[PDB]
């Protein structure tokens, strides 16, 4: 009944593991060879990557 | 001509005029005004323009083939479906490249005999798709290896049947049988409707070939579709299935002459005066 007026702090804990963004058009694993690294297959450009 | 690998790439790489390269005789007679229409056409230019077609005429310029021969290859590989419109400046660039590492007198003979190679491959196609018979011969026979060739009943009126099935795959370049999963099947047409179904079919029809409410509609489809490649005297005239052969063929013919009479009587209502409406649904009830 006399409890105090608090405030929710909220986060995670991902431990062990390794942020993954697929190089994917859907972000899925369709194969290892990616649909979006076939487009740049045999194109001979160079991109920056920033 | 126009769905010539390298008569299109002559419309992208080679020039719209005349040089003194790829048109030596025919700029050598202008430059020697032995032409028969304008002889006088190249003393009329100025020295500029004068001097400058005879210099390339008694020692013409050297050039490279090969952009002009990759290109009648990659103009062959989009029009036989290899490769997809959007990658015809990606493979040329992929092909230019292997060509320019490993350049050879021997490479450069071998994209001259695969430019030969390519006319002949798309030619080859395009007489495939009018003939339109390859890809399905090969599999209506492989359906008739599953069925029988022996049924107990009415064997005359099969055999002809099946005969009469080989009839509309050649007759028809547009046709084509397959598979999908279990059964087969037979468009009338590319992108077509009017599908039957062949396993169906023929395990509805064995049974009924003798017997002189009871058909599933996608075998009266079939025979609906066989009647016009069906004689008299293919198929029997008391047989319940040969009864409706010539049912069929009658109604393929009323409905040919019943489109030829809709075409008269609706042209003939117009001039004389009637609703639009009332004329094109009086004209069905009266036809159907």
């Amino acid at each position: 009944k006399t409890a105090v007026d608090s405030i929710t702090q909220k986060k995670f804990l991902c431990d062990r593991t390794l942020w993954r963004i697929p190089f994917s058009s859907n972000f899925m694993s369709m194969g290892a060879l990616t649909d979006l690294g076939q487009n740049l297959l045999y194109a001979n450009s160079a991109h920056a990557l920033d | 001509d126009a769905t010539d690998p390298a008569v299109r790439a002559a419309l992208q790489s080679q020039p719209s005029g005349l040089n003194s390269t790829d048109d030596w005789r025919q700029v050598m007679d202008r430059i020697m005004s032995l032409t028969a229409r304008n002889p006088d056409a190249f003393r009329q230019q100025p020295q500029a323009n004068r001097l400058s077609a005879i210099l390339e005429a008694v020692v013409p310029a050297r050039a490279n083939p090969t952009h002009e021969k990759v290109l009648a290859i990659v103009n062959a590989l989009a029009e036989n479906r290899a490769i997809r419109p959007d990658e015809a400046g990606l493979v040329y660039d992929a092909l230019l490249q292997r060509v320019a590492r490993y350049n050879s007198g021997n490479v450069q003979t071998n994209l001259d005999r695969l430019v030969g190679d390519v006319r002949e491959a798309v030619a080859q196609r395009e007489r495939a798709q009018q003939q339109g018979n390859l890809g399905s011969m090969v599999a209506l026979n492989a359906f008739l290896s599953t069925q029988p060739a022996n049924v107990p009943r009415g064997q005359e009126d099969y055999t002809n049947f099946v005969s009469a099935l080989r009839l509309m795959v050649t007759e028809t370049p547009q046709s084509e049988v397959y598979q999908s999963g279990p059964d087969y099947f037979f468009q009338t047409s590319r992108q077509g409707l009017q599908t039957v179904n062949l396993s169906q079919a023929f395990k509805n029809l064995q049974g009924l070939w003798g017997v002189r409410s009871l058909l599933t509609p996608n075998s009266r489809l079939l025979l609906l579709l066989i009647a016009p490649f069906t004689d008299s005297g293919s198929v029997s005239r008391d047989t319940y299935l040969g009864h409706l052969l010539t049912l069929y063929r009658e109604a393929i013919g009323q409905a040919h002459v019943d489109e030829h009479t809709f075409q008269e009587i609706t042209s003939v209502s117009r001039a004389l005066g009637q609703e639009d409406t009332g004329s094109l649904e009086a004209t069905l009830n009266y036809l159907l």
